C-alpha cells in the first residue's frame, strides 16, 4: 500500500524533486523493498522517473545495484507481466543514458539477451514494450557493436518491429537510426522489406523532421552498402518512388540542416548508383533549388559539403547551357570562399567546378569574364596552396587551372597571383604521382612568362623538368608534355639551355 | 560559494589512518605514497551546503617521508592519528609531522585522534 | 535571376497534371490518371532581357481532400492556381473549399494574400462571374487541357501579375 500510494502521488509532479531532497534514502528504501514480484511492480519502478534526475555518478551506483536487483526480479515476475517488464526496460533506458555505463551493461551481454528475449516473447503484439526495447537498441550502439549473432538477432527483431508497427514515431526514429548504423556494420529478400519500411516511414511522417532524417539516413546507408538494387527505386511499378519523397522532405524542412544533410547524401548515393536518375532531377528543377538552400544555410560547413557533393554527383556526365553556368558557378564560388578551411567542402567544390566548367561565342565570353571577375583564380590557388596534403584536391586544382589558362584573360591575373610558384611546389612535393606530373608539365609551358625566367634565372624550372622527365622516361605523354614545355621555355630565353 | 576542502590524515605506520578513513567515510596491508579520495558530505539538513572533502591518506612507513612535504599545503585540515597500543612513543613519532605542518601551514586546524583504544588502558590515555 | 514556387490545387481526376505537363513538358490531353503523391516540375520564362525567372509548379494531389492540408505545402510558397472541372458543381464546391483553406493557411511578407487564378479546365461564364467578383481573386480564365487553347496566355498573365508585386 505504501508503494501504491507513493506511485499515485508521484504522478502529480513537482513532488519528485522534494522526495529526492529528503533524508530517509527513498532510493535505498526501494532497493530494500525487493521476492514479492507484486513488489518492484508495486514500487512502480518510479526509479526511472527518479532516474530522470539522479546525477550521473549517483546514477552509476544506482546502475550496479539496479542491474542486479531488476534483472533477477524482472525476468521472473515480468516474463509473466507486461507492466513489470515494460517498467524494468524503461528504467534500464533511463539508467543507460551515461556513455560510461554501456560497457557495464555489456559485461556479459546480459542486456542484449534480455532485450532480445523481451522482443521475442514479452511483446508479440504490444506497442509500448516494443518502443521501449527499440529505444534501448538505439541507445546501445557504439564502437563495441561487434556482437555478430546478437547483431543478427537484434536486426531481425527491429525489422520485424518496424513492419509490425509503422504508425508511431516512437519506433521509427530509433529503429531506423540503429538500423542504419547496424547495416553499415553487418553488410561486410531483406532489401525489399527494408525499403518498404523506409518508404512508409517517409510517406506517413512527412511533418516530423527526426523520422524523415532517420529514414533517409537508413536508406542512404543501406544503398551505400548494397549497390545491387539501384534499379529497385523508381517511379515505375514494383519500385518504391523514394526519390520524390526525399526531395519533398528536403524542401518542406529546409530550415533544418540535419534533414538536408541526410537527404542530400541519400540521393547523391542514389545518383551515383544509377545514372538514369540524373537529368530527371534536373527536369524537376533541383540544382538551382539546392543552390538556394545552401544560400540559406551558409553558417555550417556540413550543409555546404553535402550540397557540393550533390552537385558533383548530379552534373557528372552531362553538358549544360551558359545560363546554367551563370546561375551555378557564382554560388559554388561563394560557398568555397566563405568556407576556406574545410578540406571536404573545398574538395567537393573543386570537383564540381571541374566537372561543370567544360551569338554563342559572345555569350560564353561574357560568362567566362563574369566567372573571372568572381575571383575564381584566387580561390582555387589559395585552396590548392594552403592545403598541401590530400593529393585529390591537388589533382582537382591542377585540372581546374588547366581549364582556366585557355580563357581569354587568364594569363595576366594568373601571373599576378603567383600561380607558377604553387605549381612548382606541387610538382616538388609529388614526384612519384603520374597525373600531377603530367598536368604540371603541361601547365608550366602554358603559364610561363619572361618574368619567370628573367635575367637568365630559372634553375628550379630546369631541375624539376629534368627530374620529372628522367623519373618517368617510358611514359610517352609525360615526355611529350615536358618537351613541349621545354621548347616553349627555350622560345623565350636561349640561356635556359645552359641550365 | 565553493564547498571543497582538502583533508590530510597523517601518522606513523599501523596507526589506523586507512581504517579510520573507511569508518568515517562509509586489504589494507599498506598505504603506499598518498591515497587521494573525495568525500561527499552533504549534511542531512539542507541548510548546510554539501562539502566535498579532498581526502589525502598519507603513508606511515618512513620510506615515503621524503616526498610527503611537497604535497603538504595550506588551505587544508589535518588529522594526527596516533596509536595507543604502542604506548607513548607515538607522541614522539608524530613530532616530524607537526614540524612540517607548522612549517608549511602555520594556521591550519590540527586534530589528534588517538585510535585503537579498545585495548589501551586509561593510565596510558591519561 | 529569380525563383518562384506555384502550388496547383483542385479536385481529383480533373487533369491536375495535364496543365503542368502541357505548360512544362509540352504534352496535352493524354490518358487521365490519379496522382499518387506530390510532384514537381520546372518552368523557365524569359520575361525580360537579362532577367530570367524560374518557376516550380507543385501539383498537389487532391485525393486527400478531407485530410488536413499541412501548412508545410504552403510554407514559403509564392503563388497559387485553382483548377476546377467545368462539368460538375461538386468541382466548384471543392475549389471553394481549397480557396477557403488557403485563405486560412497562407501568409505573405506584405500580409496580402498571394495572387489566385480561377482556371476552368476542360472547356457558362455568367455563373462563374458572381464568384469571380465575390471571391476577390486576381483573375479568371477558361481553358481546355486537351486543346491547350488558353493555358499559355493565362500563365503569362499570372506571372505578370505576380511580378507587379
Ligand atoms: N592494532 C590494530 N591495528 C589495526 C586494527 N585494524 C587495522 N589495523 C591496522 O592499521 C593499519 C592502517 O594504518 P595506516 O596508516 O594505513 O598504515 P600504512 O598503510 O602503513 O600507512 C592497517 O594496515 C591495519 O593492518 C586493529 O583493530 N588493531
Amino acid at each position: 500500500i505504501g508503494l501504491k500510494t507513493l506511485d499515485l502521488l508521484l504522478t502529480s509532479g513537482k513532488i519528485t524533486l522534494l522526495i529526492l531532497d529528503e533524508e530517509s534514502d527513498i532510493f535505498m528504501l526501494i532497493f530494500d523493498a525487493m521476492a514479492n514480484d507484486e513488489v518492484q511492480k508495486l514500487g512502480c519502478k518510479a526509479l526511472h522517473v527518479l532516474f530522470e534526475r539522479v546525477s550521473e555518478e549517483q546514477l552509476t551506483e544506482f546502475v550496479e545495484n539496479k542491474d542486479y536487483m531488476i534483472l533477477l526480479s524482472a525476468l521472473t515476475n515480468f516474463k509473466d507481466e507486461e507492466e513489470i517488464v515494460l517498467h524494468v526496460l524503461h528504467c534500464l533506458h533511463s539508467l543507460a543514458i551515461p556513455c560510461n555505463n554501456v560497457e557495464v551493461l555489456m559485461s556479459g551481454n546480459v542486456r542484449c539477451y534480455n532485450i532480445v528475449v523481451e522482443a521475442m516473447k514479452a511483446f508479440p503484439m504490444s506497442e509500448r514494450i516494443q518502443e521501449v526495447s527499440c529505444c534501448l537498441l538505439h541507445r546501445l550502439t557504439l564502437g563495441n557493436f561487434f556482437n555478430i549473432l546478437v547483431l543478427n538477432e537484434v536486426h531481425e527483431f527491429v525489422v520485424k518491429a518496424v513492419q509490425q508497427y509503422p504508425e508511431n514515431a516512437a519506433l521509427q526514429i530509433s529503429a531506423l537510426s540503429c538500423l542504419a548504423l547496424l547495416t553499415e556494420t553487418i553488410f561486410l529478400e531483406d532489401k525489399l522489406f527494408w525499403l518498404e519500411a523506409c518508404y512508409k516511414a517517409l510517406t506517413w511522417h512527412r511533418k516530423n523532421k527526426h523520422v524523415q532524417e532517420a529514414a533517409c539516413w537508413a536508406l542512404n546507408n543501406l544503398l551505400m552498402y548494397q549497390n545491387s538494387l539501384h534499379e529497385k527505386i523508381g517511379d515505375e511499378d514494383g519500385h518504391f518512388p523514394a526519390h520524390r519523397e526525399v526531395m519533398l522532405s528536403m524542401l518542406m524542412h529546409s530550415s533544418s540542416k540535419e534533414v538536408f544533410q541526410a537527404s542530400a547524401n541519400a540521393l547523391s548515393t542514389l545518383l551515383e548508383q544509377n545514372v538514369n536518375f540524373r537529368k530527371i532531377l534536373l527536369s524537376k528543377g533541383i540544382h538551382l533549388n539546392v543552390l538556394e538552400l545552401m544560400q540559406k544555410h551558409i553558417h555550417s560547413p556540413e550543409v555546404a559539403e553535402s550540397g557540393c557533393k550533390m552537385l558533383n554527383h548530379l552534373f557528372e556526365g552531362s553538358n549544360t547551357s551558359l545560363d546554367i553556368m551563370a546561375a551555378v558557378v557564382p554560388k559554388i564560388l561563394t560557398v568555397m570562399k566563405r568556407h576556406e578551411t574545410s578540406l571536404p567542402v573545398q574538395l567537393e567544390a573543386l570537383r564540381a567546378i571541374l566537372h561543370f566548367i567544360v551569338e554563342f561565342h559572345h555569350k560564353l565570353n561574357m560568362v567566362k569574364k563574369q566567372c573571372f571577375k568572381n575571383d575564381i583564380h584566387k580561390l582555387v590557388l589559395a585552396a590548392l596552396n594552403r592545403f598541401i596534403g590530400n593529393p585529390g584536391i591537388q589533382k582537382c586544382g591542377l585540372k581546374v587551372i588547366s581549364s582556366i589558362v585557355h580563357f581569354p584573360d587568364a594569363l595576366e591575373m594568373l601571373s599576378l597571383e603567383g600561380a607558377m610558384d604553387s605549381v612548382l611546389h606541387t610538382l616538388q612535393m609529388y614526384p612519384d604521382d603520374q597525373e600531377i606530373q603530367c598536368l604540371g608539365l603541361s601547365l608550366i609551358g602554358y603559364l610561363i612568362t619572361k618574368k619567370n625566367v628573367f635575367i637568365g634565372t630559372g634553375h628550379l624550372l630546369a631541375k624539376i623538368l629534368v627530374s620529372s622527365l628522367y623519373r618517368f622516361k617510358d611514359v610517352a605523354e609525360i615526355q611529350t608534355k615536358g618537351f613541349q614545355t621545354i621548347l616553349a621555355i627555350l622560345k623565350l630565353s636561349a640561356s635556359f639551355s645552359k641550365l | 560559494p565553493y564547498n571543497r576542502m582538502k583533508l590530510m590524515i597523517v601518522g606513523n605506520t599501523g596507526s589506523g589512518k586507512t581504517t579510520l578513513l573507511q569508518q568515517l567515510m562509509k586489504m589494507q596491508s599498506a598505504t603506499v605514497g598518498i591515497d587521494v579520495k573525495d568525500w561527499p558530505i552533504q549534511i542531512r539538513d539542507k541548510r548546510k551546503r554539501d562539502l566535498v572533502l579532498n581526502v589525502w591518506d598519507f603513508a606511515g612507513r618512513e620510506e615515503f617521508y621524503s616526498t610527503h612535504p611537497h604535497f603538504m599545503t595550506q588551505r587544508a585540515l589535518y588529522l594526527a592519528v596516533y596509536d595507543l597500543s604502542k604506548g607513548q612513543a607515538e607522541v614522539d613519532a608524530m613530532k616530524p609531522w607537526l614540524f612540517n605542518i607548522k612549517a608549511r601551514a602555520s594556521s591550519s586546524p590540527v586534530i589528534l585522534v588517538g585510535t585503537h583504544l579498545d585495548v589501551s588502558d586509561e593510565k596510558q590515555r591519561k | 535571376d529569380h525563383l518562384f514556387k506555384v502550388l496547383v490545387v483542385g479536385d481529383a481526376a480533373v487533369g491536375k497534371t495535364s496543365l503542368v505537363q502541357r505548360y512544362s513538358q509540352d504534352s496535352f490531353s493524354k490518358h487521365y490518371k490519379s496522382t499518387v503523391g506530390v510532384d514537381f516540375a520546372l518552368k523557365v520564362l524569359q520575361w525580360s532581357d537579362y532577367e530570367i525567372v524560374r518557376l516550380q509548379l507543385w501539383d498537389i494531389a487532391g485525393l486527400e481532400r478531407f485530410a488536413a492540408m499541412t501548412r508545410l505545402y504552403y510554407r514559403d510558397a509564392s503563388a497559387c492556381v485553382i483548377m476546377f472541372d467545368v462539368t460538375n458543381a461538386t468541382t466548384f464546391s471543392n475549389s471553394q473549399r481549397w480557396k477557403q483553406d488557403l485563405d486560412s493557411k497562407l501568409t505573405l511578407p506584405n500580409g496580402e494574400p498571394v495572387p489566385c487564378l480561377l482556371l476552368a479546365n476542360k472547356c457558362s461564364r455568367d455563373q462563374i462571374d458572381r464568384f469571380s467578383k465575390e471571391n476577390g481573386f486576381t483573375g479568371w480564365t477558361e481553358t481546355s487541357v486537351k486543346e491547350n487553347k488558353n493555358i499559355n496566355e493565362a500563365m503569362r498573365v499570372l506571372i505578370e501579375k505576380m511580378m507587379r508585386n
